[PDB]
């Protein structure tokens, strides 16, 4: 729609009709993905700097969808999808298979049983 | 000895506009030197987290005037887990200290640890403390080895 | 409840029809508020604290549309409206009659000649 | 609604020492309580009607009253603004009522009896003074804080 971003949940932040709020309450890994879920949407996913640019601004650690499979210590999205090396750089604390997001797209691995703010988003269809 | 990181948040004035200093030394080699006014892989790392930890504690102080004083040692790892000391002081009046590894604290007295109290519920400024160790805790230690 | 927001700029942060844009370019105060005018806009305002909840994450500091009038030490934005201490906390430095606004819905204030990146904000209608 | 200030004058006793009380509300909130025992109306606010209490106490000690627990009670009523004006209204305990009006520096008794007192009181060009001086003192915040309620 010309000059207007969405169609986005109500009072969301919307950035080329992907729709971004950041959530106040602590919880845990999976009770943020559950919060995610109930609203349409899922944790925040990284999918490219250029367009996501002023995340870069965002301050303080949320629960984003990156993921650990310890097996081989990869990481990746909910969906399935790989980290890239160009979506974010990745700081391994060496207990943790879940991942805070801490600006600058950087993101810290951390307990998944840890209460943080977490970040939803709704990419654009 | 160790890599340590002393760290001056105050208020400016019109003699000196300075509201924050870092100066990181490896015993008597200065190494780092930031401030508001105006080796290379380890200043690389430890540079924008010193600044946005500096701009934290900036927003923490105006909350508490006050000139703090902070000192972060960090030791060659070894085969152990990287880990360093906070140590903080408040206008010469209350002191305490930060530990990395098991995200633990030590106040002073009774009245630092009312303040240490308020200052560790802030979650993003504790994570700030132990993330910037694991951050930059290699290219210490790469150093440390120099 | 899922609508859309704007008008805004192409590439803007929208939300509840307010625009934002940060830009990275180091400029003056009086700089800065040139760029934004120029895409009918203004620095960065601080109406409500409510509304305006997610800008508190945004990290470092930037020139928004606070200025001071030395004679009376009152402190105004652009549009001549009063700061308001429910807006934000402005911590004054004995020399400066701009200020920064620095996460957390704080604001320092520096001198104006100093080179900063800004916050371009248009409101909603 | 407006910003209401309510002041009560009154004599200590044993039982309760208090001889000022000033209580400010918004509609049904609370934003001001005063007495010998929001941030920046607050902050304004507190001096003046301090200051204002203890004149008020002084006027209270010169005037001549009739009537069968003495007491005064004003209330300053401030609407928002949007050149900024007030009503002060006097009730000297519960028998002479008269009322100043800032914005023309006009003044209304309830009766002759009223009036008498209320031209003795108002022939102190300091008293006057404070009435209308603490209204453009804090007007400006006034306005501000009656904004944020809406």
């Amino acid at each position: 729609m010309e000059g207007y971003c969405g169609p986005c949940p109500n009072n969301w932040i919307c950035h080329r009709n992907n729709c971004y709020q950041f959530f106040n309450e602590e919880k845990t890994w999976n009770q943020s993905q559950a919060s995610c879920l109930s609203q349409n949407s899922s944790l925040l996913k990284i999918y490219s700097k250029e367009e996501q640019d002023f995340l870069k601004l965002v301050k303080s650690y949320h629960w984003m969808g990156l993921v650990q499979i310890p097996a081989n210590g990869s990481w990746q999205w909910e969906d399935g999808s790989s980290l890239s090396y160009n979506q974010l750089t990745l700081v391994e604390i060496p207990k943790g298979s879940c991942a805070v997001y801490g600006s600058s797209f950087k993101a810290y691995t951390e307990d998944c049983a840890n209460l943080n703010t977490y970040i939803c988003m709704k990419r654009a269809v | 000895h160790s890599l340590r990181c002393n760290l001056t948040i105050k208020d400016p004035t019109p003699a000196d506009p300075l509201w924050y200093e870092a100066k990181c030394f490896v015993g008597e080699i200065l190494i780092l030197h930031l401030s508001n006014i105006n080796a290379t892989e380890v200043k690389k790392c430890l540079t924008q987290p010193l600044k946005n930890l500096c701009q934290k504690l900036r927003n923490k102080v105006s909350n508490t005037y006050p000139h703090l004083q902070v000192t972060m040692i960090y030791p060659q790892s070894q085969g152990r887990t990287p880990s360093a000391t906070w140590e903080f002081n408040i206008s010469d009046s209350y002191f305490f200290t930060f530990y990395t590894e098991n995200m633990s604290w030590r106040s002073a007295n009774d009245e630092s640890g009312v303040i240490m109290n308020k200052w560790k519920d802030d979650g993003e400024f504790v994570k700030q403390l132990k993330f910037l160790i694991h951050e930059c805790s290699q290219k210490m230690d790469e150093f440390l080895k120099q």
